[PDB]
């Protein structure tokens, strides 16, 4: 059992959804280590399933500045998936935070 | 493009730095450690430092949209830089515990 913080980690973005930061709490959640996810697309790890819904959220943050993306599925740095869920914002456009929120363990 | 120099922040709604993103060093000069556990407000301008902390007590009012102020920060050379830090409030909804405020701090300049 985790707490909630310990399941919670911050990244931003280019407009591009390219990852310019990750907070290092990603490693222990999902594998990876912040540095290999820069200039990374956040498409490349979104579930097949997720993407075109992925694409319209982006598309409504972009146009409203703010949006909640449902529950998705991110690819783990060693295979399977984790349930998440992210509330995303625009600086400005500057950058895209995100707020992610882990909701399943790594599942095959 | 030349990328603009910034910096994400946690904070906690009375101003103090609970997180500190480590491109602070090259931002404002000083390590992550030097800014944690100190107010913001302790940074700040003292002709700033009221605006700042009314940003602070608005942004938990403001339904998690973001709120942005310019203020005066006082580098590691002991110098007044501008900066722009747009916060935001996150509170995750499966619980009832407090927001904190998230903030991305970006050296900025005061013209046109």
């Amino acid at each position: 059992f985790k707490g909630l913080d310990s399941k919670t980690f911050l990244s931003e973005h280019s407009m591009d959804m390219k990852f310019t930061y990750c907070d290092d709490r990603i490693t222990e959640l999902i594998g990876y280590h912040p540095e290999e996810l820069l200039g990374r697309s956040a498409y490349e790890f979104y579930h097949a399933l997720d993407s075109e819904n992925m694409t319209k959220s982006h598309q409504n943050l972009c146009t409203k500045g703010q949006v909640v993306s449902g529950q998705y599925r991110m690819l783990a740095k060693h295979g399977g998936y984790v349930w998440l869920e992210t509330q995303g914002t625009v600086i400005y456009p500057q950058c895209i935070m995100c707020v992610n929120y882990v909701l399943s363990e790594i599942e095959k | 493009v030349c990328q603009p120099t910034r910096f994400i922040s946690r904070h906690n709604i009375e101003g103090i730095f609970t997180f500190v993103d480590h491109r602070c060093v090259a931002t404002v000069g000083y390590q992550p450690q030097e800014l944690l556990g100190k107010n913001i407000v302790e940074f700040c301008h003292p002709e700033d430092q009221q605006l700042l902390r009314d940003s602070f007590q608005q942004v938990v009012k403001l339904k998690g949209q973001v709120l942005s102020v310019m203020f005066r920060f006082r580098s590691k050379n002991q110098e007044w830089l501008w900066m722009r830090t747009s916060s935001f409030t996150f509170q995750n909804p499966y619980s009832d515990e407090i927001e904190y405020i998230i903030c991305t701090n970006t050296n900025v300049k005061n013209s046109s």
